[PDB]
């Protein structure tokens, strides 16, 4: 009913010119993060999905290609989704884009799942806009109960046991999917450790194992650690995001590794084009890639 | 930060009673928070590469169980490591008792006269509920010849890391 | 796994120790077999040669499936397989009469393997992180279990047969999709841990008070909306989670009838008054957990015999005002009223002699009330989005005080006792109107964090800061500073700090 309602006043402002807001009461904003932190604590950290699927990049508040990407790849719930994070930030309309994946994760919480990036922390939402957005429209308590949401989001998600679905990439700490399954929530991003490095770390072709990262945190993996990590643990694809791609999607460490960028135009200064990987039955995975203007 | 290769393996071996906060401990050695709820632990594994005294190793620290209806295989679990931390809360006495059962539990599984480990006091924090003071603490270090440290897990953390770095020195000195 | 791009298909294109181990076992004789850490896909069949063998440790592998001749170590009594990729296991086990735990946590299993109901002799069973749906009604085989743990399923509910488990003594079934506890749970009077939480129950059935050694329940995060008047039984309970339920009333003899109850929470309910009943049914807790609730008004008297509470947390409430035995609460050590709508604090908090951490933000506070210095024993005040003007002088009295928080207040300037409060250590004064700092700020040596950033009429820093030398974190940002040089400011807090001290007089 007023899910629903709520739903449906998200979706109104489709095929519009950009820019326009979607005015919702503070309440039922309080409500779907309460509801989505349930929902998130209801679940498994480490997700075990099944296809078909569509993972997408990352969003960073840009809420009309959210829709761009939900129609191409169909409205739930007649597909499947799986985010990578990065939902809010870098955005005029991070609010929207967050409240209609909220909703869409209430609605259907065994058909849509989202997981967390590094924009999810505290930290990262004071510095780069959403705290700002958050307190231009609302109170500074919305944006606390959105950091009490997020930090509930599960970090990792496993694909039919072959497809390893991650925000930053590999850790050197990683060894085994029970220490993915063994960090306890509600928790913050720390500076350092298993969990930092899933969600800051980046592939380099320039480095042989482990390396510095340009970011200033985490670490920097090379072609061998990918292929030794899937041997290790039987699987056939890492898929990532985190990083920005000109064609919308790059295969790294020879196709082992894929890197997803659903946000076309990023940011404004970026001429890229947002992909998104759809996944069948057979594991043939497609991407559909959303032109830049 | 970026560790070497061929790295030497800690097996660390956290025990206790129940509810003194070895898995408090370990996750805010490893996850860096503090949980505030209780959950009986069966066995947990967590694996971290640092680099101590400016050598990198590899510490798998292993959360055993401190309750007996969850301690099946702790035995075995012990028999693996390297390592000990005897951790006891200084607001239970009984915890404190047990260390002696504890510590010879591990000579027996070791079969050794004596081997790495050191009594770890936790909750300092809580300095209203301390029932045991520190001059008891260092009084049954000093009996089972064993390095002796306070740790609090409640943020903010006490010497959380420094009791792990101690035990990977004790083992690299013996 | 392929890929279906540039108009065609791509795809990602890339045990003598264990034999060892085993002939050394059967050299030996050992009737302990250690082969976990080994990366073992395929169990050897040679090890049925090890009938000696009555411990069998192979976690931490890649084992898809247990060979058939592992049916053969019939003296087997400990089978540890946890952390491996087992989907079902095989029927030849039933000849382990003497198995007496199974370990199975962290692997691929869809269901309980139907040789499993047949392993009677079992007291001891591990299912956690599984894929399991279901649990069939010939779970009432294992008479004899004693521990249980099938948390971190998919189960939905639990068939009646559970009731038969008369040796239970540890029921783990958290992190499931259960929605209704079967009314034959009562039947295990043995159990004395028994987990519900994570889970979607509506109700308790009335017979969970037949478990009179009960001493752990886990209720936490579920959709109970009553707990019924049958748990005031199970006296032996220690502390009781009600975070995140429905609950709005409780019985009114539960409480009281709780006499080892040591900590009670109620958060994130539907509570909007205290629950019903006197005093004495918080005599016994230490500490009162009731934030994220629509609870509007604090009885009076309601904590009179509580001599032993010490912990109160009231965040996220509808609380106007407070009662007029506020001061009466003298063996509290800890209170929280955060995120309340209170317009003052009356004068008798004075009386909350023990009182060492208090936390006031997020309220419509306008004043500290006079004799908030009695509070000797205070060591954290948090004063964060409230509406103060002004801090009274009574405040220098608080010898104790370490941690000061004054962020987003319309505070213009500081008093000139600040200076005394040697201990303190944090002082977050940023989003104020300070127009200036108070020469006796240079007195706090123990200082260490200083946040002074989104004034915009703190034009001067005191010379007096650059005496703080455990001053190690400050922030600036968005002052004007008109009065610096602005090359100093530019640089940094560092370069601040320089320039204070060498311009010292
Ligand atoms: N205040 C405070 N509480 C602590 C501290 N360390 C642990 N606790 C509490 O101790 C309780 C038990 O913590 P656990 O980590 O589960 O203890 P454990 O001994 O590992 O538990 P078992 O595995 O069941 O034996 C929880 O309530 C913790 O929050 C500490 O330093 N300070
Ligand atoms: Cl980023
Ligand atoms: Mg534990
Ligand atoms: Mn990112
Ligand atoms: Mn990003």
């Amino acid at each position: 009913l007023n899910l629903d309602s709520i739903i449906g006043r998200l979706l109104e402002v489709q095929g519009s010119r950009p820019g326009k807001n979607v005015q919702l009461t503070e309440n039922e904003i309080r409500g779907l993060c309460l509801k989505s932190r349930e929902i998130f604590l209801s679940q498994p950290i480490l997700l075990e999905l099944e296809a078909p699927l569509k993972i997408c990049g990352d969003i960073h508040g840009q809420y009309y290609d959210l829709l761009r990407l939900f129609e191409y790849g169909g409205f739930p719930p007649e597909s499947n989704y799986l985010f990578l994070g990065d939902y809010v930030d870098r955005g005029k309309q991070s609010l929207e884009t967050i409240c209609l994946l909220l909703a869409y994760k209430i609605k259907y919480p065994e058909n849509f799942f989202l997981l967390r990036g590094n924009h999810e922390c505290a930290s990262i939402n004071r510095i780069y806009g959403f705290y700002d957005e958050c307190k231009r429209r609302y109170n500074i308590k919305l944006w606390k109960t959105f950091t009490d949401c997020f930090n509930c989001l599960p970090i990792a998600a496993i694909v039919d046991e072959k497809i390893f679905c991650c925000h930053g990439g590999l850790s050197p700490d990683l060894q085994s999917m029970e220490q993915i399954r063994r960090i306890m929530r509600p928790t913050d991003v720390p500076d350092q450790g298993l969990l930092c490095d899933l969600l800051w770390s980046d592939p380099d072709k320039d480095v042989q194992g482990w390396g510095e990262n340009d970011r200033g945190v985490s670490f920097t993996f090379g072609a061998e650690v990918v292929a030794k990590f899937l041997h290790k643990h039987d699987l056939d694809l890492i898929c990532r995001a985190h990083q920005v791609v000109e064609d919308g999607y790059e295969f790294f460490a020879k196709r082992q590794l894929v890197t997803l960028f659903s946000a076309p135009n990023y940011c404004g200064e970026f001429d890229n084009a947002g992909a998104m990987m759809s996944v069948d039955e057979t594991l043939m995975c497609s991407f559909q890639i959303l032109k830049p203007a | 930060a970026v560790p070497s290769d061929n790295l030497p393996t800690y097996k660390l071996v956290v025990v206790g009673d129940g509810g003194v906060g070895k898995s408090a401990l370990t996750i805010q050695f490893f996850q860096k928070i503090f949980v505030p709820d209780y959950d009986p632990t069966i066995e947990d594994s967590y694996l971290k590469h640092t680099e101590i005294d400016n050598q990198w190793a590899i510490l798998d620290v292993l959360d055993t169980a401190g309750l007996e209806e969850f301690s099946a295989m702790r035995e075995q679990y012990m028999r693996t490591g390297d390592g000990f931390l005897i951790v006891y809360s200084v607001t239970d006495k009984a915890s404190f008792e047990h260390v002696d059962r504890f510590h010879q539990l591990i000579l027996r599984v070791k079969d050794r006269e004596s081997f790495p480990m050191i009594l770890v006091a936790n909750k300092v924090d809580l300095m209203h509920l301390r029932k045991i003071t520190r001059e008891q603490g260092k009084e049954m270090a000093t009996k089972h010849n064993i390095p002796y440290i306070e740790t609090s897990a409640k943020d903010p953390p006490l010497n959380v890391d420094k009791a792990f770095h101690d035990l990977v020195r004790v083992i690299r000195q013996q | 796994v392929a890929f279906s791009v540039d108009n065609t298909i791509k795809r990602p294109n890339p045990n003598a120790e264990v034999i060892k181990e085993l002939n050394k076992c059967r050299e030996e004789n050992s009737m302990r077999l250690d082969l976990s850490k080994r990366s073992i896909h395929i169990l050897p069949s040679s090890i049925k040669e090890l009938t000696q063998l009555t411990e069998l440790y192979l976690y931490s592998n890649k084992l898809q499936s247990l060979p058939a001749e592992v049916g053969c170590l019939v003296n087997l009594m400990t089978l540890a397989l946890s952390e491996n990729s087992l989907t079902s296991l095989p029927d030849s086990l039933d000849n382990l009469k003497k198995l007496r735990m199974l370990d199975l946590r962290h692997n691929k299993l869809r269901e309980i393997p139907s040789v499993v109901y047949r392993l009677d002799s079992l007291t001891t069973l591990y299912l956690r992180f599984n894929r399991i749906t279901t649990v069939e009604k010939d779970i009432k085989n294992l008479s004899k279990l004693s521990m249980l743990s099938i948390r971190e399923n998919k189960i939905k509910q639990l068939p009646a047969e559970i009731g038969e488990l008369c040796n239970l003594i540890t029921l783990d079934v958290a992190h499931n999709q259960l929605e209704h506890l079967p009314k034959e749970i009562g039947n295990c009077t043995q159990i004395t841990n028994l987990d519900l939480q994570h889970n979607e129950l509506l109700d308790l059935p009335d017979t969970i008070g037949n478990l009179s050694s009960l001493s752990r329940l886990g209720l936490r995060y579920n959709r109970l909306s009553a707990i019924p008047r049958s748990l005031a039984k199970c006296s032996a309970l220690e502390e009781l989670n009600l975070e995140n339920n429905n609950i709005s009333t409780l019985p009114e003899s539960l409480l009281s009838s709780l006499v080892k109850l040591n900590s009670l929470t109620l958060a994130r309910n539907c509570f909007q008054l205290y629950p019903v009943g006197g005093p004495s049914q918080f005599s016994t807790i230490y500490s009162l957990n009731m934030e994220h609730n629509r609870i509007n008004k604090i009885p009076f008297g309601i904590f009179s015999r509580a001599k032993v509470l010490s912990k109160l947390n009231m965040k996220d409430n509808q609380l106007t005002s407070l009662p007029l035995d506020f001061g009466t609460w003298t063996s509290m050590v800890e209170l929280n009223l955060a995120t309340n709508q209170l317009t003052k604090i009356p004068e008798d908090v004075s009386g909350l002699v023990s009182l060492e951490v208090l936390i006031l933000s997020n309220n419509l506070l306008k004043k500290l009330p006079h004799g908030l210095g009695n509070l000797r024993k205070l060591r954290e005040l948090d004063l964060e989005e409230n509406k103060l003007e002004s801090l009274p002088n009574e405040i220098a009295y608080l010898k104790d005080l370490q941690k000061l928080v004054l962020t987003n207040n319309q505070l213009t300037t500081l008093p000139r006792g600040i200076g005394h409060l040697t201990n303190l250590t944090h002082l977050g004064l940023g989003e104020n109107l300070l127009t200036h700092l108070p020469e006796e700020i240079g007195t706090l040596e123990n200082l260490e964090e200083l946040y002074l950033n989104d004034n915009p009429n703190l034009h001067s820093l005191p010379f007096e800061l650059a005496l703080c030398s455990k001053l190690s974190i400050m922030s600036i940002e968005n002052c004007p500073l008109s009065h610096l040089p602005p090359q100093i400011v530019a640089g940094g807090p560092s370069f601040i700090i320089q320039f204070l001290k060498m311009q010292g007089p």
